[PDB]
RNA sequence: CGCAGAUAUCAGGAGGAACACCGGUGGCGAAGGCGGGUCUCUGGGCAGUAACUGACGCUGAGGAGCGAAAGCGUGGGGAGCGAACAGGAUUAGAUACCCUGGUAGUCCACGCCGUAAACGGUGGGUACUAGGUGUGGGUUUCCUUCCUUGGGAUCCGUGCCGUAGCUAACGCAUUAAGUACCCCGCCUGGGGAGUACGGCCGCAAGGCUAAAACUCAAAGGAAUUGACGGGGGCCCGCACAAGCGGCGGAGC
RNA sequence: UAAUACGUAGGGUCCGAGCGUUGUCCGGAAUUACUGGGCGUAAAGAGCUCGUAGGUGGUUUGUCGCGUUGUUCGUGAAAACUCA
């Protein structure tokens, strides 16, 4: 299991500016992938998921194309 | 809201009525009331046109501001929301910045200190009226126009207002009570929100005292007619008429609608039922 | 609730002495102290004492066992508690494991054993079953 | 259901229900139960400073509030799904399993009804009692790169396995059934029957409280081995398959 | 159809001037569990909360002792039980 990657002090925030943060953790699908795969905080994927939802909601994200 | 009245006597278990506790007058403003009458259901030659319509008690008359483009761009308090029986909805009086009162329909959810205008550059609040160039699509509308000026006409109806759906050119689709789609100008005007008095079709008369009151006599049944005076009249006993039901007159059930009506083309479905 | 201070005490006796144990902590207080003269003099507990904790002065109880690893003591049972309390008269002091027991007497003296009691006429409340 | 142009497939429009992945043996909630987002008001739980009150504590008969789904009233809504209901089919028989459809309901608003295997089949609260393996929450402190599931300690909730003990056993095993404490519900063989009568509640369906007679001399719980299984894994036989020749036809 | 279980015989057992049946009541029945029960499934924790009355209390500093035991004489009929 690797490491929880954001979930350092140095490590960068959680937002949904971060578009190509999002696009590096949605597969090209445009999916959420598993913390079983990614390997970073349960609680961390919480705020990457409530990040990259609210982008799709501002269309920023594909719906599926 | 609702209150449902105690069995006192018999003829008034069931009468609930709605409580008026909104009103805030007892006496309409007497500079806007014309005298009116029963008609007695009688056009000029005085044979009865429609039955079960004639006596009941009197009531007056007041002219209400249907054609709410003669002021704009002048502002009006709501002064009184006050009740005529003549009409089903509740009319409030406006006090406005020039000087004039006019009677209006009372939206939903309005009450007494609001502001109200009237122009294409009105805000979409509960009761302004706008032509319909300026209303966004999807909006909940009611006392819709059916031409530039020519009278508030359609969607009265004490509960329910029309729907707009969509702009196209110069005429907008409308989602209405009947369940029915109309394409309609676009030049006309109408007023944001839905009409007050959504309650009143929860009234119970439970005494035809009452019904009287409002003026509709009684009908007279149609298979206990004499057979000279009715289709189903007759039969010693209860004979259902023999014949599918038909109007006194003959025609019975089925299409009624006069198609090919100027308004014809302008339809752009038909009202369905049991769907 | 503690609502009830010489039960639990009690139950962190027998617990302790089931679980091997050799200190017990408990909030110091009059009756504790003096429950524990009693069971010391009769040898059931090698020695107890009076400390002072953050709070509240408190006690520790240091046991024994018997040489072969034999526990000190085998079975404890309150008699009267909150609700159902428990006297007895002069004649009729409570009789455990036919005298091979202390049952503990509050009389007017104070807290005195079974034998004590009966050989001064004295009699009051029985406390604690003790074997 | 289609030759009246079906399916598919593409443009547009309508509209209702519900939000995969995140999403797990995870959060919260006292309990039912609750998750596409945004805002609005707001409840509950936890960590350090421990400032202040200072025996206010606990739990609770009656009472009263909450309370899945189904059902009922009123008026809206009603895509999908779908009791009941029609047909097609299997079957000796099918008022079912399956297919075509398809009305209540399913959703909204306000009232209702108060029962579930409402289960962790275990009432609530406090104190004590060896460990191992994880989550999430918040704290500190040090190898200190001071990056770091690097290391230490702490308290809250949360999964499994396990000593001693307990237990009828299966099993529980510090989030006890252990060893105690405080209070409350409840039970005394099986039918009868949670039903009859009665009282209370409900508009109802019914709900709550709760009997007797007569009959049976057992009914039930965990567990041992068989037997069997249109229950699973590994095996063998002219068992099957591939071949010949056959009896069931006639006389004898 | 071949009874130590029916009846007859013998033989045996208990008891005895009484012996059985029946019926009422206690017991074993800890089978209404105060002494001295259980609640997972055998019968049982209500569906879960707040909370009135009642029931119950986290500490030590202080008196009256009404809960309490402490002893002295002072009542407890006779008759019945226990000792001689
Ligand atoms: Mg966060
Ligand atoms: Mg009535
Ligand atoms: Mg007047
Ligand atoms: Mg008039
Ligand atoms: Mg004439
Ligand atoms: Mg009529
Ligand atoms: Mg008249
Ligand atoms: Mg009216
Ligand atoms: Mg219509
Ligand atoms: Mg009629
Ligand atoms: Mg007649
Ligand atoms: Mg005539
Ligand atoms: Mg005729
Ligand atoms: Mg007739
Ligand atoms: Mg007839
Ligand atoms: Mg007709
Ligand atoms: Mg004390
Ligand atoms: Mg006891
Ligand atoms: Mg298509
Ligand atoms: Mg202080
Ligand atoms: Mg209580
Ligand atoms: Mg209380
Ligand atoms: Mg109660
Ligand atoms: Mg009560
Ligand atoms: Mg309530
Ligand atoms: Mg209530
Ligand atoms: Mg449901
Ligand atoms: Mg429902
Ligand atoms: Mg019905
Ligand atoms: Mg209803
Ligand atoms: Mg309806
Ligand atoms: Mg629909
Ligand atoms: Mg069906
Ligand atoms: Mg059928
Ligand atoms: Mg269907
Ligand atoms: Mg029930
Ligand atoms: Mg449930
Ligand atoms: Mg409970
Ligand atoms: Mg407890
Ligand atoms: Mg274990
Ligand atoms: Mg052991
Ligand atoms: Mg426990
Ligand atoms: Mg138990
Ligand atoms: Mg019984
Ligand atoms: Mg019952
Ligand atoms: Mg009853
Ligand atoms: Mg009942
Ligand atoms: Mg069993
Ligand atoms: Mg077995
Ligand atoms: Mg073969
Ligand atoms: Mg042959
Ligand atoms: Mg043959
Ligand atoms: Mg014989
Ligand atoms: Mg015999
Ligand atoms: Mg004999
Ligand atoms: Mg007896
Ligand atoms: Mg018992
Ligand atoms: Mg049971
Ligand atoms: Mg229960
Ligand atoms: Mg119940
Ligand atoms: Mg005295
Ligand atoms: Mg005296
Ligand atoms: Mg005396
Ligand atoms: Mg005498
Ligand atoms: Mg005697
Ligand atoms: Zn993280």
């Amino acid at each position: 299991t690797r490491k929880c990657v954001f979930c350092s002090k140095k490590g960068q925030t959680i937002d949904y500016k971060d578009t190509a943060l999002l696009r590096t953790y949605i597969s090209e699908r445009g999916k959420i992938r598993a913390r079983r795969v990614t390997g970073n905080c349960v609680q961390h994927q919480r705020d990457i998921a409530v990040a990259v939802k609210n982008a799709r909601e501002v269309a920023l994200l594909p719906f599926g194309s | 809201g609702i209150r449902k009245y105690k069995p006192t006597t018999p003829g008034r278990r069931g009468a609930s009525v709605s409580d008026f506790a909104e009103i805030t007058r007892s006496t309409p403003e007497k500079s806007l009331v014309r005298p009116l009458h029963g008609k007695g259901g009688r056009n000029a030659h005085g044979r009865i046109t429609t039955r079960h319509k004639g006596g009941g008690h009197k009531r007056a008359y007041r002219v209400i501001d249907f054609r709410r483009h003669d002021k704009d761009g002048v502002n009006a308090k709501v002064a009184h929301i006050e009740y005529d029986p003549n009409r089903t909805a509740n009319i409030a009086l406006l006090h406005y910045l020039d000087g004039e009162k006019r009677y209006i329909i009372a939206p939903q959810g309005l009450k007494q200190g609001d502001v109200i205008e009237s122009g294409a550059n009105a805000d979409i609040k509960p009761g302004n009226n706008l032509p319909l160039r300026n209303i966004p699509a999807g909006t909940v509308i009611h006392a819709v126009e059916l031409r530039p000026g020519g009278g508030a006409k359609l969607a009265r109806s004490a509960g329910v207002s029309i729907q707009l759906l969509g702009k196209e050119g110069t005429y907008a689709a409308l989602r209405m009570p009947s369940g029915e789609i109309r394409r309609v100008d676009v030049r006309c005007r109408a007023t944001v929100g839905e009409v007050g008095n959504a309650e009143q079709s929860n009234i119970n008369w439970g005494k035809a005292g009452r019904m009287r009151w409002k003026g509709k006599r009684p009908t007279v049944r149609g298979v206990v007619m004499n057979p000279v005076d009715h289709p189903h009249g007759g039969g010693e006993g209860k004979t259902s008429g023999g014949r599918h039901p038909v109007s006194p007159w003959g025609k019975p059930e089925g299409r009624t609608r006069k198609p090919n009506k100027p308004s014809d083309k302008l339809i752009v479905r038909r009202r369905r039922t049991g769907k | 609730t503690m609502t009830d201070p010489i039960a639990d005490f009690l139950t962190r006796l027998r617990n302790a002495n089931s679980a091997y144990h050799d200190e017990v902590t408990l909030p110091h207080s009059k009756l504790k102290a003096n429950i524990a003269e009693i069971l010391k003099r009769e040898g059931y507990i090698s020695d107890y004492r009076t400390e002072d904790a953050r709070v509240g002065k408190s006690l520790v109880v240091q046991l024994k066992y018997g040489p072969s690893r034999e526990r000190s003591i085998a079975g404890l049972r309150r008699v009267s508690k909150p609700g159902l309390r428990v006297y007895a008269k002069s004649t009729n002091l409570p009789r455990v494991l036919g005298g091979l027991g202390v049952a503990i007497i509050s009389t007017s003296s104070g807290l005195l054993t079974d034998r004590q009691a009966a050989r001064q006429g004295v009699g009051g409340e029985v406390l604690a079953y003790v074997w």
